[PDB]
């Protein structure tokens, strides 16, 4: 009956519009619209297959590295290239360190201000706030003195009358449920987070040549020259430098980020009971550790009907079962060809028609897996890992649950994971486990170089005639990413990216089933239709990136 | 004291330029927004969303009229009357020209805003163009790169704040301190170039000795920038050529996203 | 009369030997001996005057920068050069930032373990340690959780049975008076200091080109090319980087170092009652801010008879009263010429005769000022500032005393500053005041560049014929330093350095008067002549540097 | 778990080489001493003094016989039977010969210990010599510079620990990763050198454009090191010529402390 529009949705990457019909103070129906398009797929067309990765990396700078690695993996797939294991180690370290930065920034910088009220933080007692964390975290930066310094900075900001990016937020909104002390705690951690994410990106920088947008990849491997005894190249001194920053990540992640996830859950228990986006989940296995593009540290798979017992493992990026299931439809998106397309035969021809509730209303395609809509991302990757009985994942999840139980005396069942907070929890678990990925691969790299292997690159043989098809999967921070490349006569004849936020933010598909953002919102209560904080809360839990979703 | 206002508008951006701010160290992003400027509008960071965030823009546009620096991130799509980038129901061009009228200075951050960038490459599906083309009556400070080192931007606005004027600009309105010289005319591998010491393939002997990368397709000879000196991320020794990969010419119109990675600098 | 020798004295720069006579549990007489000589003065002789600074900087790498700046000042004095004000700003920033690193390291790394027992720290209750700092300091890193992490690092160090450089310290010594808790506090602060001192040296590095041993000076100015719009030179971006590190120093210095100084004093009040080194004190004025080598931010002067009312100000590095009084004697040093020598006519002819209590026993010359033996260093510079009625210095000293008063109920009179602790307090005061010269000189440099002045260098006119004498004064971390250059026919005919540890560690002079170290030891109680902690305590308070003292 | 023992001896040193460790970041000193190695003897940092600390040295020397790396800092004065450096009443040469007998590896850190350095320049008042001359028939790793980047030393030690052998050395026994190339053969101002763009005086036009410093006396052409690439202090862009002053040749015997600052280098 009542219709609202949130445009722009803020604190995500890119341009997102969300419309909702509201009935009896509850949203009954929703639309997700990606409102900006560049045509990155057409831009890469007709180029040398080796050029692609540098160009399509620019699909997105928040999830930098991701499109770059997927692109080379797709060309490598097309050309049957076995990636040198050293290049694997390096790709993995970059991906894990980037995702650490990415998740941290999402929890704090992009999402926290949905749950945290800064004006309430001003009212807090720093000593009380610090005392609340006794026995809860061993973090060394939870002192009343630290919290006072933070409070004073907020105080000075508000005092100036220039609140800037904090101006006109949902302060005093009834859905804000943290007490003053917890608000202050979260703001202190928001500021501390910024240091930790900088450290993660220094790892990325030292291997990639910079960030945003790494520049050390190749179809065939990496451009880092390993030589322990060489000046100006990747030697032991550079490797030690990398390790120095890797070692600076785990304390904030374990003692702050992991802990805050639980305390937010403690004060927002209902948010374990709404925001479910799907009953189907997909993730690709990740971090290959051999010389044949396999042996993944992280498992992937497919789950249906919200039932972990249906788990179908996926352990190869060459798995036909995964490759054959994926299609996209523009039935309700601004492209001319509407029937489901397999990405190798994918088309992307713009047909902008304006907004239509029953027609087209987005630049995002609607992907499907064997016809079904599916949620991708940390909730998906966590569910799969749990279904896989991966001990590390259960233990890490249990650590978060225990803190919650310590704070609430209640518990969290796997059923409650299908929710806005469960999705957030999945992201935290992912960041936590990735710290062991960093250590593992750093060591693997060091030991391999000491065996005498310094190989980083295999030159690709690109036939001047003939057709070749390749697909590069990658489990990105926001979910399963796939780049699909067709080579014909030495150049790229087709290129399609199916990006994690495409899956999640996709509009109604060919069989008119709503996408995950769209489903997640149904049933969300709205205290104020002009300030729909509750909607923004569920949408942010998906970590939207619209440059990614639309490209 | 009152902190100088900044209004940031993203058009066809990948958000790489915003993300660069998160790597900055002088100022760090937290010191930037809490001490050195008032970031009055920025969608990636703003607490407010939808109607409240647009309230914030119109409020800042009026309150700080004639005083703010306007930063545009991303190319502007002109094809089909602006419909390839629509926020709050209006073409991004519209948002941008409205903001530009009250601006004390105007910065195009990133290669896309500076000259169209990657989104304007190839057949240019959306008719993407650079900021200057959209705002022809105004002088635009171009800070190109994909993304630039964040301090190329930060030190530019610091100059404006501290000294009351833009830094010195070259013919393409790029600050000389960051873009005054070809990368090649200040690159540490130039002796290897002079000696004909060239890497031929990644992983070859020459490559593993840190030799010049000209023949891997280095575009340093035709790209203006400070990548070899300022480099990136402030850890020391980090830019593409130093880690082993040729400059792609991302700063430079007609080079980055036009020439192939392995196409040589002297080959059109 | 028991005779002890301490050789080597550790936790100082270079090679120091200290002998004591002990009677009735108290040292009655002492000898200080510098046991290494390089002949640095002879090494620079016969070169271009422009070369001296790069060579003579190598007198010492602890107080790096110091001999470098004094050397160019000496050549400039000889050639009558006015230093460009921008070059003064730059020299000042380097000196102040270097000295902050220097003092912090001296208090913690070099001195703390005289007064702190690490094995006792193992017994501490971290929660109790943290709580006793409430309202005493606002430092954000005094949490129980911080203290526990520090405690565990010590526990782990102990567990390995590899105590390393912490092995066989004076743990359990009766003169160790800190409770377990404040022992732990100090160890935590010791570790924190390393971070602060690194930030201080990042400021030095960005102007100097590196540290240890800066490389940005010239007789005539500095080699930094000021150009806001230049690539690869000292532009706004580099200046912002420098400022970013300047801003990180103050909190630690104010909230930890200043506070720990009063705490140590509170638990060791009798050390305000012994350790007096001299009744005469000298300091040079420092940090010139005009274009004529004057207008110093810090005043200097001469005090006699431990009486601040005798204060004679010195406001110029060209003060003939200062210049004419300085002489050195080798009567009890291993040099040939024994009568007091003005440095412009100084010689340094080695004459090793081995140890003799009554004869020659050190490589350190014995300086005098118009025949008097004087202590130089932060106590001397503090006393001069107080007597000059510099409000900043009184205010800063009083802040320290106030903390002492809060802890003990007692106060500290200027009379008690003539002591082992007063000397330490002077150094802490110096470090605190330097944070404001860093802010002031950075801002002055910025404003001057704004006025259009980018001059950094004046070209020295060195006549091919004639004789020119120059003296460069500098108030170094350890006291008044002076370099004395004679030029004849374009080359260095004589070079003599009179270094602050030369004043303090000097042996008996021409009239057999002991030096400050030697005097300060008389009256030192000794609980265990095999473990003479008490002499090391007093000797460290002077911050000894023996490469400096001897060169 | 047990950490590899290191014994550090200072001869005719200025302590700059120990001080360099305080700038280090991978590892920081505290990580170095708590985690990486066990520093069994070092006078500047040792809690114990006098007899106690000499006991510590004796204990470690026999306990870790055959296992410790020996680091010597400073030149060794041979004139007048070693009396110009005496600790505990004995010539340092003797301490050094004794400690060298049970060493697993020996490192001369800094130019003084590597080839005599500043203390041996001019008329050499104390007859100071390098470590190799004092220890003939022993393999000595030279890590020259005044002081070197501390990671030139740290990465050398780490290679020994991690891979069980020293890093690759050149003909003067310097690790190739840090000393394998002339500074001039990997210097970012080489393009300016090639073009004839030189600073002629501090503060002049060329100087303030960051041109080549050859004509101010840069010794880059005749000194081996990694000063232009690794640079110093890990903040980025910090080495002597980047800040505006010629290389002095402090790494290279017969260059630093022998040639005048403004004396020209030979160019190969
Ligand atoms: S690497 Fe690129 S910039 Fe550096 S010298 Fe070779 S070609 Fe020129
Ligand atoms: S002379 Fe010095 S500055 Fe000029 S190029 Fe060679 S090394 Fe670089
Ligand atoms: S590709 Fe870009 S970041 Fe610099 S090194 Fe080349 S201009
Ligand atoms: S003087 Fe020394 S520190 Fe490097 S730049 Fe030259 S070798
Ligand atoms: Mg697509
Ligand atoms: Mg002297």
């Amino acid at each position: 009956s009542q219709r609202i529009t949130i445009d722009p949705v803020t604190r995500i990457e890119g341009h997102l519009r969300i419309d909702c019909e509201i009935e009896n103070g509850v949203v009954s129906k929703a639309w997700a619209s990606g409102t900006m398009w560049r045509g990155m797929e057409e831009i890469v067309k007709n180029r040398d297959p080796r050029d692609a990765w540098m160009i399509v990396q620019r699909i997105c700078g928040v999830c930098t590295t991701t499109h770059a690695i997927s692109s080379v993996r797709a060309a490598e797939s097309a050309l049957n290239i076995d990636v040198p294991v050293n290049a694997q180690y390096i790709r993995n370290i970059i991906l894990a360190a980037h995702t650490t930065h990415d998740h941290i920034v999402h929890f704090y910088q992009l999402s926290a201000l949905d749950w945290v009220d800064i004006t309430s933080a001003l009212k807090a007692d720093p000593a009380k706030a610090s005392a609340m964390l006794n026995g809860v975290s061993t973090w060394h930066l939870n002192s009343a003195e630290e919290f006072t310094k933070v409070q004073n900075k907020i105080k000075d900001l508000v005092a100036s009358g220039q609140l800037g990016i904090f101006a006109n937020g949902c302060w005093g909104h009834p859905a804000m449920q943290l007490p003053p002390e917890v608000n202050l705690i979260a703001v202190a951690h928001y500021l501390q987070a910024l240091e930790c994410q900088r450290d993660a990106n220094r790892v990325v920088a030292l291997l990639g040549g910079k960030t945003p947008h790494i520049q050390n990849l190749a179809v065939g491997g990496v451009a880092n020259p390993i030589n322990l005894d060489g000046l100006g190249v990747l030697n032991l001194e550079r490797l030690m430098y990398i390790k120095s920053f890797i070692d600076k990540l785990s304390d904030f992640v374990e003692q702050v980020y992991k802990v805050d996830t639980a305390v937010i859950a403690a004060f927002y228990p209902e948010w374990l009971e709404r925001g479910q986006g799907a009953v189907n989940y997909l993730s690709a296995p990740e971090f290959p550790t051999d010389g044949k593009n396999g042996s993944f540290l992280f498992p992937g798979g497919y789950i249906t009907d919200a039932d972990l017992s249906t788990y179908r493992p996926i352990t190869s990026h060459s798995d036909e079962y995964l490759i054959k299931g994926i299609q996209e439809s523009a039935k309700h998106a601004w492209y001319k060809d509407e029937a489901p397309q397999a990405p190798w035969e994918g088309t992307t021809v713009p047909d902008y028609t304006g907004w239509s509730d029953d027609g087209k209303y987005s630049w995002v395609k609607a992907p499907t897996f064997y016809g079904k809509t599916v949620e991708v991302g940390p909730l998906a990757n966590m569910l799969c890992k749990l279904a896989a009985k991966r001990e590390s994942t259960h233990a890490k999840l249990n650590e978060i649950v225990a803190i919650y139980t310590k704070l609430t005396g209640k518990t969290i069942e796997v059923a409650q994971l299908h929710s806005t907070l469960g999705r957030i929890i999945g992201r935290t678990v992912h960041c936590c486990e990735l710290q062991n990925v960093l250590q593992d691969q750093y060591n693997a790299l060091i030991v391999n170089i000491g065996k005498g292997d310094h190989t980083t690159f295999v030159k690709p043989d690109i036939p001047a005639t003939g057709e070749f098809k390749g697909v590069g999967f990658l489990e990105a921070p926001r979910g399963m990413l796939s780049h699909w490349m067709v080579i014909k006569d030495g150049i790229i004849s087709n290129y399609q990216a199916v990006v994690p936020s495409t899956w999640n933010s996709g509009p109604r598909n060919f069989n008119d089933e709503v996408g995950p953002y769209e489903r997640s919102l149904v049933g969300t209560p709205i205290a104020d239709p002009n300030k729909p904080l509750e909607v923004v809360r569920t949408i942010h839990s998906f970590d939207p990136c619209m440059s990614c979703a639309v490209h | 004291p009152q902190r100088p206002p900044v209004i940031w508008i993203g058009a066809q951006e990948c958000t790489g330029c915003t993300e660069s701010l998160l790597r900055a160290t002088h100022p760090t992003v937290e010191n930037l927004v809490l001490e050195t400027i008032s970031l009055e509008y920025h969608e990636v960071l703003s607490a407010a969303f939808g109607h409240q965030v647009e309230e914030n823009k119109h409020n800042a546009l009026e309150k700080y009229k004639g005083q703010y620096v306007l930063v545009v991130d991303g190319s502007i799509p002109l094809k089909d009357n602006g419909i390839y980038c629509m926020v709050a129901g209006e073409p991004i061009v519209d948002h941008i020209r409205r903001a530009a009228e009250g601006a004390a200075a105007i910065i195009a951050i990133g290669s896309c805003a500076a000259w169209g960038g990657v989104a304007a490459a190839g057949v240019n599906p959306t008719g993407a163009v650079g900021l200057q083309e959209v705002l022809p009556g105004k002088t635009i400070i171009n800070i190109p790169g994909c993304p630039p080192n964040p301090h190329n931007f930060l030190a530019t606005v610091a100059h404006i704040i501290t000294y009351g004027k833009p830094p010195k600009l070259d013919a393409k309105n790029r600050p000389t301190f960051a873009y005054g010289r070809l990368i090649h005319e200040h690159c540490e591998r130039r002796p290897h170039f002079d000696a004909g010491r060239f890497a031929k393939e990644f992983g070859d002997e020459g490559h593993r000795e840190g030799w010049c990368l000209y023949h891997l397709g280095c575009k340093g000879p035709e790209t203006y920038g400070n990548c070899s000196t300022l480099q990136f991320c402030d850890v020391g020794g980090v830019w593409p050529v130093a880690i082993g990969h040729p400059c792609y010419g991302c700063n430079e119109e007609g080079i980055g996203f036009h020439k192939g990675i392995h196409q040589l600098a002297h080959v059109e």
